[PDB]
């Protein structure tokens, strides 16, 4: 791009250097690792490139979708979560740590309970952890700017205590979910310096009346553990997602320009088709989005490029055109379709897991492209797994966690609560109301990511 | 003097409704706890016979054992 | 929001309308469902009065609102203001058409044929819905939870519903249908203040009685050991003045009225309490499908929230019935909207389009297109 | 004017005396009754794992009884 597109100016091939570091920058912040690889980016990506009068570029915007978010609570043996949870322990002075109310011992917290594991034998994150500093201060983060980023996760290491002691108080009804160790959820609210008793009786507890105003909240609904977890951590991903992505808009704060306005060249990157010897649904999204980028390929270099050749008048003929495969996108899009017959299930909270199996395997299996065990008679595949063929192999996919995992459903009950916070990044993070996405807000976020899938495509087809 | 009764009787009457908003706040709590706490102690008494039952049964069991 | 139709959620009864926006959780406009004349002229010039006045519009000025009751039970005394009723709903407020979106009723079961079929002509020839359903109250609060085996008791203004749909539905009889719930309620206390002088006549502030109600009244756990505690003036006389101006001590009328509800001998019916028609849906269903009963129970219904009513439940099943397994009632929070909840999940659901209604299959298999088939 | 207006001043400073009172008192019950409430609570958790321990040792006696 640079040189075809300028030079003289000593503020340019200058600042490209701080521009050319900038990819390692964020590959040692949102990335995690991967059996696959090490360097592995978890934030969608769909870089822009603007152009200044003189030649040179003068700035760009980020967008992403989704976001991995499953990964903190579960994972497989071995693997490892977030960077930023072991990279920041092995190599803050003890000193920073006990400001956090933080003790050098993950078996302490739940954030890194859930797993199980801690210790990695091939990094060595006190000896990484330099390099990440290095990152820190050259750029323009400065530790003021650290220790605001770190207030929130403060927070949330004190939030991320809150366990529970599966709580049969109700003589028969169900089993609501009791905090003894109050201090965990004590602390949890003194960050956010809220009624720490009105917090768990407004949040844990669902409420409305109505009435043209905007109704009292008070009323009860303890609910079980499976929500009462799947709300907590509903909250503790998007908190920290909008935060990233308003995080790296702030970084250009001090390289992005606003002197010109002109056209855009845009650069695509996204989670890669992950392979392992045993997938689940983590690996459908990741795999769905493979399946639409081979959609992608067809509509461009065998529909929209072929549409071209005729339109020259130029010596042309259908040469076996193989399946368009529009099938593999009506099987999740229109109603009678996967996700169309998912999400619906994902709704539907008396449909568990293995009734839900069910309505997949009537609904197709006769449908073309699409096997198990029942109609191939293949051992390999399990009575509660199925066989997904894809435009490339075979995949076969687990059960657990199928629901609380897809549901991805937030109400407007634990996005509230920050929003009527009193602190200046609590609400920050919520940042100016609707960027890009406005329309209407009060909606399950089934149809909400299903819309960010939707701008990727759409925004695809017509174009160069 | 009017003037002055006024304006003191106008931060009287938001003092008023300051104190009787925390009073019906503060009534209504300690009812919902009432309920609950009755709530609790027939729950209570009606397991406190459980209990008993439960123990009674055992010791009744171990007797019958012993006699086979 | 924008793409796709994007259907709406509604769950009409008898007394309380319960519509929002679309894809919520929760209902957002409920107003009451309330349409009177002016007995009086208006000031027949000061507005050519008829709007009967409705909405928080009648709900906030009742008193020179003679108060008329379109639907009763079943019958509709008349059906031209009901479709004024619906023109307010999802204009004035959600600020979207029914002629683009589809919609979502719920059901009265055992409803007279020909009342489906009414409401939809409104719809189909006038309002133009090529797609709509019309869903089963108790069911809808059922898929909610996590499992495939719960008996339901759904009900609130209109009528008892004794539903133990759990694996299947209909059968025998098992399930009832009892004239008695909310409005009901409403109409007992006037009756029985009169003893002490207090004769809340008019329709305008017999919805006042209703207003009282939801704020102190209880249930009697015990009326005979209540009946005894009289004597005292502490947990008796309760503290009410009346925004008009004239205290209310209801002390003996709290927990006098719920009594009917387990004795509907004072309300001149065979009826037994509620503990006895859970046996009349029990005791027909097979022998082994009873011990997984009793660990479920489902009881939705904002009227399920009067203080002392599930106290109750575990005193007189445990009576006269089995008692060797776990007795477990569920008793959601929030059961008002336990209806709503499931509603919105149907307005979504994909196999829906195997049960809904389509545009032009109300016209090939004539009106009894929708009860003919499904059920 | 000015004697309405002191009028209200005393009906009003004697009642927001009351009302304040009234919230203290009903605060002041309801703590007593949440103290309570707690403690009931407690005990009633200990029981059922007595209960439970109960039934457990019944059932063992009995299965114990079925052997012999
Ligand atoms: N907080 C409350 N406590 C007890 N009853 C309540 C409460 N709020 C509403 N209700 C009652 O619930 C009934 C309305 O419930 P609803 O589910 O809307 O009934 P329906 O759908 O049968 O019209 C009315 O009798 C009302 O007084
Ligand atoms: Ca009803």
């Amino acid at each position: 791009l640079t040189f075809v597109s300028s030079n003289q100016s000593p503020n340019g091939e200058r600042i490209s250097k701080m521009l050319l570091d900038s990819n390692p920058l964020l590959e040692a912040f949102g990335n995690a690792k991967t059996l696959r690889n090490d360097n592995s980016s978890r934030f969608g990506k769909y870089m822009e490139m603007q152009f200044n009068a003189v030649g040179s570029p003068i700035g760009g915007k980020i967008t992403n979708y989704l976001l991995e978010k499953s990964r903190v609570v579960g994972r497989t043996q071995g693997e490892r979560s977030f960077h930023i949870f072991y990279q920041m322990l092995k190599g803050l002075s003890q000193s920073k740590l006990d400001e956090l109310g933080l003790t050098p011992n993950a078996p302490a917290y739940e954030y890194l309970k859930k797993s199980g594991c801690f210790d990695v034998s091939t990094i060595d994150d006190s000896g990484e952890f330099k390099i990440i500093v290095k990152a820190m201060e050259t750029l323009g983060l400065k530790e003021s700017d650290q220790n605001s980023i770190w207030r929130i996760l403060a927070a949330i290491l004190h939030i991320g205590n809150i366990t529970f002691a599966e709580a049969a108080e109700q003589r028969t009804g169900t089993t609501t979910v009791k905090v003894s160790d109050t201090k965990s959820l004590a602390a949890a609210a003194s960050c956010l310096k809220t009624d720490q008793q009105s917090l768990s009786i407004a949040l844990c507890y669902r409420s409305i009346s109505t009435g043209v105003g905007k109704r009292c909240e008070v009323i009860s609904v303890p609910m079980d553990c499976n929500q009462a977890a799947y709300s907590r951590d509903a909250l503790a991903k998007a908190l920290y997602e909008r935060l990233f992505n308003w995080l790296v808009s702030k970084i250009n704060t001090i390289i992005n320009c606003t002197t010109e306005k002109g056209p855009v060249i845009g650069i695509l990157d996204i989670y890669g088709f992950e392979v392992f010897q045993n997938n689940s649904f983590e690996q459908l999204n990741i795999n769905f989005c493979n399946e639409k980028l081979q959609q992608l390929f067809i509509e461009l270099t065998l529909k929209s490029e072929q549409e071209e050749y005729v339109r020259e008048g130029i010596e042309w003929k259908n040469i076996e055109y193989f399946n368009n495969k529009p099938i593999c996108e009506l099987i999740e899009k229109k109603p009678i379709g996967l996700i169309s017959l998912l999400d619906e299930a994902c709704l539907i909270a008396k449909s568990t897991d293995q009734t839900f199996l069910d309505s997949i395997c009537k609904q197709f299996e006769k449908n073309p492209h699409l096997q198990s065990y029942v109609v191939s008679k293949d051992r390999s595949i399990g009575d509660t797994c199925f066989r997904l063929k894809h435009y490339a192999g075979d995949v076969t996919y687990d059960v657990r966690g199928f629901l609380d995992k897809n549901k991805d459903t937030l109400f407007g009950d634990l996005i509230s609560s920050m929003q009527s916070s009193s602190d200046p990044l609590v609400q920050g993070l919520f940042p100016p109301t609707r960027p890009e996405d406005s329309k209407k807000r009060p909606e399950t976020a089934g149809s909400q990511f299903r819309n960010a899938m939707n701008a990727l495509i759409t925004t695809l087809l017509a174009c160069s | 003097e009017l003037d002055r009764a006024q304006e003191r009787l106008a931060t009287a009457l938001q003092k008023l409704e300051e104190a009787e908003k925390a009073a019906d706040e503060s009534e209504r709590g300690m009812k919902v706890i009432e309920s609950r706490a009755q709530k609790d102690e027939e729950k209570m008494e009606i397991q406190e016979i459980q209990l008993k039952e439960a123990k009674h049964i055992a010791e009744d069991a171990d007797r019958k054992y012993e006699e086979v | 929001d924008e793409d796709e139709t994007t259907a709406l959620v509604c769950d009409n009864g008898s007394g309380l309308v319960k519509a929002g926006f679309a894809g919520d959780d929760a209902p957002r406009a409920v107003f009451p469902s309330i349409v009177g004349r002016p007995r009086h002229q208006g000031v027949m010039v000061g507005m050519g009065q008829k709007d009967s006045y409705v909405g928080d519009e009648a709900q906030s000025k009742r008193g020179i609102l003679t108060l008329k009751y379109p639907i009763e039970h079943g019958i509709i005394t008349n059906w031209d203001d009901m479709e004024k009723i619906w023109h307010h709903t999802f204009y004035n407020e959600l600020r979207v058409a029914p002629e683009e979106h589809p919609t979502l009723l719920t059901e009265a079961p055992l409803n007279p044929k020909a009342n489906r079929e009414k409401m939809t002509q409104i719809m189909f020839e006038t309002f133009n819905v090529p797609a709509m359903y019309v869903a089963i109250q108790a069911v809808l609060s059922l898929y909610a939870s996590g499992r495939t085996t719960g008996i339901v008791l759904d009900s609130g203004d209109g009528v008892t519903h004794n539903v133990p749909i759990y694996e299947g539905y209909a059968l025998p009889h098992a399930i009832m249908r009892l004239d008695l719930a909310g409005r009901d309620l409403t109409d007992y206390l006037m009756k029985i203040l009169t003893e002490r002088g207090y004769s809340f006549v008019t329709t305008a502030e017999r919805e006042i009685v209703r207003d009282i109600k939801e704020k102190l009244c209880y249930v009697a756990l015990d009326f005979e050991n209540e009946m005894a505690t009289a004597a005292s003036s502490s947990s008796l006389e309760k503290s009410y003045e009346l925004p008009d101006g004239q205290v209310i001590t209801i002390g003996n009328e709290r927990f006098r009225c719920p009594e009917t509800l387990f004795q509907p001998s004072f309300i001149g019916m065979e009826s037994a309490g509620i503990h006895e028609t859970t046996y009349n849906s029990i005791m027909k269903c097979d022998i082994d499908i009873r011990k997984d009963l009793y660990a479920n129970n489902v009881m939705s219904g904002g009227t399920t929230m009067y203080p002392g009513i599930a106290d109750r439940m575990q005193k007189e099943i445990t009576a006269l019935a089995p008692s060797t397994m776990k007795i477990k009632i569920i008793a959601p929070p929030e059961r008002k909207y336990s209806v709503w909840i499931g509603g919105s999940i149907l307005a979504s659901l994909s196999t829906f389009q195997q049960m809904w209604i389509t545009k032009q299959e109300y016209d090939e298999a004539g009106p009894s297109i929708v009860h003919r088939k499904c059920f």
